[PDB]
């Protein structure tokens, strides 16, 4: 998955 | 590929794991982006997300429009520390500036660029703000 926080993705 | 990316919440109507909130708000601050990117139905979603869309409101009233549209044109500098929100009107008002903010991008035709650029979720989702944010959540959904 992408994420916009910078923690995930 | 963005486009095909997968909202497991979008159509839910209720929340009661909270072993789920951290995932749930990473995907709907997407979503709130993604459904502007390709034109999808914002009104195609369950009372779960439409809860979380009133995070909008709870964001206007504790910062002011002047403020936010000030946050978002800055984040797009860190105006919030995740660090240091630790009362539910600040983390719901947090929670509305994210979505906010990914939905202005996709207004702007930003999307991809700006991954991983928000902060780092877990300084946001303390275990407090987890039980907070779920705690509500049900009160409203049950």
């Amino acid at each position: 998955k992408s994420s916009f926080f910078s923690d995930r993705g | 590929d963005y486009e095909d990316a997968v909202f497991y919440f979008v159509d839910d109507d209720k929340i009661c794991s909270r072993d789920s909130i951290i995932d749930l708000i990473d995907e709907y601050i997407t979503w709130r982006n993604h459904v502007i990117v390709f034109n999808k139905d914002i009104t195609s979603c369950g009372r779960l997300y439409k809860e979380l869309m009133k995070f909008d409101d709870v964001a206007i009233r504790y910062y002011g429009i002047d403020k936010i549209n000030e946050i978002v044109e800055a984040m797009s500098d860190h105006y919030i520390n995740f660090t240091k929100v630790h009362d539910q009107e600040s983390l719901f008002a947090t929670i509305g500036i994210c979505a906010k903010i990914t939905e202005h991008w996709g207004y702007k035709k930003i999307s991809e660029s700006r991954f991983q650029s928000l902060g780092n979720i877990t300084d946001l989702m303390t275990d407090d703000n987890i039980n907070i944010l779920i705690l509500f959540l049900e009160k409203k959904l049950n």
